[PDB]
């Protein structure tokens, strides 16, 4: 299950000031 | 940091690297939060945006003495010759928006191209300024420089050269 | 997933027939897979490295095998893996070509001196 | 109280309005070096007498800016004191140090 | 979670670098058989075994040319 | 160290009147012969009372330090700089039975030494274009020995390595050390170039062919100084 | 004194760069240290020794205009190269936050005889400018070693245009 | 066994078939020299 869940497309938006995992 | 140099290598000097004409991009003030020997290196890159910042200003004042048409031709191509490294100057940018991990060295490697294109364009500037040169014999000198020996200097004065010898064909339509 | 029917999956995924079209297949590498749960040799990230450094020196791709230097470095970054060493196992095996010896190259801890 | 919260979150409503605000973006130095420099210079003994500045996040100065650019005129920051537009001085950011 | 989700970008960021190493190597693996070529060395066994059945069954989908 | 420098004069004198139509012929800087960190090869408890397994640790870490080179902080590598060969003195402040066990490792530092000093002396070009190949050679030799100890340095940091583990480990480097300094001293001793160094190794390639963990070597190595004559 | 410390000052000798613990005594002396790990590092820190000559003279010669089309291309070509051992140095800085690979002596075994040519190289070269230096380049190339005569052998072709 | 392994490998005079014998008395002192590993290994019990 996990892997195939796994493959989703997130964001492509960033931040400048959030370094560490800007979601 | 990754914000201040990128503004400190454009135009902007800020808190860390002070801007004077009598001495360009200083750093003096001592980093506990850095590693002391890593001052060393920053000297070194404090020579390429120095050049940078010395180009604009001459870009700035030039657009008798010092005039002409032809002082509206180099300084037109010296904005193309630079545009390389106003883009290298948005690619560090994009590389520091991933990794919490880069350091200055590869700041350093990325940008060895425009540690000899720079200075040799430097004496040119210079000997535009100190020699009252300001009609067609602008092209002399750099006809001189254009024939090189490294690789950069090659071809970014050619990129200039072109652009003066347009200009003359403008002159030399309205009068053939 | 139980590790028996994921191979089971492997079989559709590199054939384009079903688990039922062949399962010969898939009933010859329950033998095969089904001996060992482990690596028969102890494990160290430097040696895998060298050995895919070793493999894009043989093909004259000095810029590449310090390409991946950076890809593990990001890699490490976040550090979500620690089997990091198998999977680079499996891709340097499988590797192919876009166109000696091993007695004397170094090889894995045997552990034929460590308890099994 | 659920409407308010709503407000502070969606809309701004922190720099032009007295809250003091934070955001630790996962600080360390390289988005952090407004407050590395300032206890820099708190240890290297001032001596003291901290400045007092309004913390304003970094997308509302692009905004600004650009409201600037519109031709709007009497803004929050950037406001004529003298019929030329005069910066405001008491403004921080996590980096830079405002200089 | 939120944090949660963040965490489960992170990883599937690794994991397209590791597609990235995948190509960069040419190998005849996709994504898709790297899903699961990744769950099995996630659950330990020896990887030239590993190596050994995909070879094998390479030339088992020959005969389907 | 002194007579090299005789014999490269010398040679060139051969070649100086042999050759009158090729100018400046290449010599390194006088630096690349004097240094003497271009080899491999160049704190202290009473470890005597400390208990067993405890001098087992110290010494396992030190002779793997010998190994690439670097002397312990209770062996050290003696002064001798002149021919294939060099000592090593061990400090009687160690248990007699580790004492002879570490005298039994060491032959193959000397065995190191005797190798690296080959591949700096036959670099230059009077010693011929064929030397030149059979140091290249010999240099890769040197790289896989210096990754296989790295496995045992990590091995080691963890605590999981002994006297034992060690000496298991190096038996089959062994053999490769032997091979590369008995054949070094044969190629010193008649002061083969050109052809005569592909008679050596043409000889030395039937001489061990059993094993064949030496024959691989031989063969290499006759592949590789063969290439540019 | 710690051991970590030596491993980072080290890591800037390579790049010529002056340690804080190791710091340079003289030119006619390689870095000296300020027990077994200081025996270590007089091998590793050579290559600082060997980086100095070559950047203060490919430093001087690009700022020179007397030396030539040919040369002037040569000191290009050794800016270039020096220019991939600082990739592989970029790597190692940026890993810090298992570095120690017998404190990276095999790292850095394969430029040391990249460097110590080049080092020899544009001594083989001084006072010569033109074809009187392309000989000197081309005596360089009949060497026997594969892995330096792969190495002159690009730079000759860039000469020779 | 080793004082025989001690004496042929330095006689060079012995023969290919010396030196093929003795590279079979080689790998069973190798062997034995395993054993004592794994046992040691296991000793650090009666």
């Amino acid at each position: 299950l996990w892997e195939a869940a796994l493959t989703y497309e997130a964001s492509k938006r960033r931040c400048w000031e959030r370094v560490g995992c800007p979601p | 940091m990754i914000h201040e140099l990128l503004l400190a290598l454009s135009g902007y000097p800020g808190s860390i690297f002070t801007w004077n004409k009598r001495s360009g991009l200083q750093v003096s003030q001592d980093f506990p939060f850095l590693h002391p020997s890593e001052t060393s290196v920053l000297n070194r890159l404090c020579r390429l945006g120095t050049d940078y910042i010395r180009f604009t200003e001459f870009i700035e004042q030039y657009t008798g003495g010092l005039h002409g048409i032809y002082l509206r031709a180099f300084c037109t191509g010296l904005d193309s010759v630079l545009q390389p490294y106003r883009q290298a100057l948005l690619d560090l940018e994009q590389e520091f928006l991933g990794d919490p991990h880069l350091s200055i060295s590869h700041v350093n490697y990325f940008l060895d191209q425009f540690q000899l294109l720079f200075p040799s364009v430097m004496v040119v500037v210079e000997q535009i300024k100190s020699q009252k040169i300001h009609g067609c014999q602008i092209l002399e000198t750099v006809y001189k420089h254009s024939c090189g020996g490294l690789p950069p200097v090659r071809s970014a004065l050619e990129k200039i050269l072109a652009v003066c010898h347009g200009v003359m064909y403008k002159q030399l339509s309205a009068w053939m | 997933k139980s590790p028996n029917v994921l191979l089971q999956n492997l079989c559709c995924r590199i054939l384009g027939r079903s688990e039922a079209d062949v399962a010969q297949q898939f009933q010859y590498a329950v033998r095969v897979i089904g001996s060992n749960f482990a690596p028969t040799v102890e494990r160290d990230e430097f040696l895998v490295a060298e050995k895919i450094k070793k493999e894009l020196i043989r093909q004259r791709r000095e810029a590449d095998a310090a390409l991946f230097s950076e890809l593990h470095r990001k890699l490490h970054s976040q550090g979500v893996l620690k089997n990091k060493w198998s999977i680079l196992y499996l891709l340097l095996s499988l590797s192919e070509d876009p166109r000696s010896y091993a007695t004397l190259f170094a090889q894995a801890l045997p552990r034929d001196a460590h308890s099994t | 109280p659920d409407d308010r919260s709503w407000l502070e979150h969606h809309v701004v409503h922190q720099y032009w309005t007295a809250r003091p605000s934070q955001f630790p973006h996962s600080l360390h130095l390289h988005s952090n070096l407004a407050a590395v420099w300032d206890q820099h210079l708190y240890s290297s003994d001032p001596l003291y007498v901290p400045d007092d500045r309004v913390l304003v996040t970094e997308t509302q100065v692009i905004r600004e800016t650009l409201w600037l650019l519109s031709g709007v005129k009497k803004l929050f920051i950037f406001q004529l004191i003298d019929g030329k537009v005069t910066v405001r001085n008491n403004i921080i950011v996590t980096h830079l140090t405002h200089s | 979670a939120a944090a949660a989700a963040a965490n489960l970008n992170a990883v599937r960021e690794t994991m397209d670098v590791l597609l990235e190493i995948s190509r960069i190597l040419n190998t005849g693996l996709d994504m898709e058989t790297l899903s699961i070529c990744v769950r099995l060395c996630e659950q330990g066994i020896n990887p030239e075994a590993l190596s050994s059945v995909i070879k094998e069954l390479r030339k088992a989908t020959e005969a389907l040319k | 160290l002194q007579q090299s420098l005789e014999l490269k004069r010398k040679m060139l004198r051969d070649k100086q009147n042999k050759k009158n139509s090729g100018q400046h012929l290449p010599i390194f800087p006088a630096w690349v012969y004097e240094r003497p960190a271009l080899i491999g090869d160049f704190t202290a408890l009473p470890i005597g009372t400390l208990p067993l397994a405890s001098q087992e640790s110290a010494v396992v870490e030190d002779l793997l330090y010998v190994l690439v080179g670097v002397d312990g902080r209770y062996v050290s590598a003696q002064p001798l700089a002149g021919r294939q060969s060099r000592t090593f003195l061990v400090d009687p402040n160690l248990d007699l039975s580790i004492r002879e066990l570490v005298h039994r490792i060491l032959p193959v530092a000397a065995s190191y030494s005797a190798v690296t000093r080959f591949i700096e002396e036959k670099s230059s070009f009077e010693y011929g274009q064929v030397n030149h190949a059979l140091a290249a050679a010999m240099r890769t030799l040197v790289k896989e020995h210096l990754i296989l100890v790295s496995q045992l340095e990590q091995l080691h940091r963890q605590g999981l390595l002994s006297l034992q583990k060690l000496w298991f480990y190096i038996q089959p480097a062994m053999r490769t050390m032997d091979i590369l300094a008995s054949l070094a001293t044969s190629v010193d001793k008649g002061e083969c170039l050109g052809g005569s160094t592909l008679s050596l190794l043409h000889d030395r390639s039937f001489s061990y062919t059993g094993d064949s963990q030496a024959q691989e070597l031989c063969l290499y190595l006759t592949k590789a100084a063969s290439a540019p004559y | 004194i710690t051991e970590a410390a030596l491993v980072r000052d080290i890591l800037y000798v390579f790049q010529g760069i002056d340690g804080k613990n190791i710091k340079m005594n003289n030119t006619e002396n390689c870095y000296k240290v300020e027990r077994s790990l200081r025996d270590t590092a007089v091998r590793l820190s050579e290559l600082g020794w060997l980086h100095n000559k070559i950047r203060r003279y490919t430093d001087q010669r690009s700022l020179d205009r007397s030396f030539g089309l040919v040369g002037q291309s040569f000191c290009a070509a050794l800016h270039q190269e020096l220019r991939e051992y600082y990739r592989l140095l970029s790597v190692l800085h940026s890993q810090l936050q298992s570095l120690t690979l017998r404190r990276l002596l095999v790292w850095t075994y394969d430029p040391k005889i990249r460097l110590k040519t080049l080092a020899a190289l544009v001594d083989h070269c001084q006072g010569r400018k033109g074809g009187e230096l392309a000989s000197a380049v081309h005596a360089y190339t009949k060497t026997g070693d594969p892995y330096m005569r792969s190495l002159v052998q690009h730079i000759l072709s860039l000469v020779s245009h």
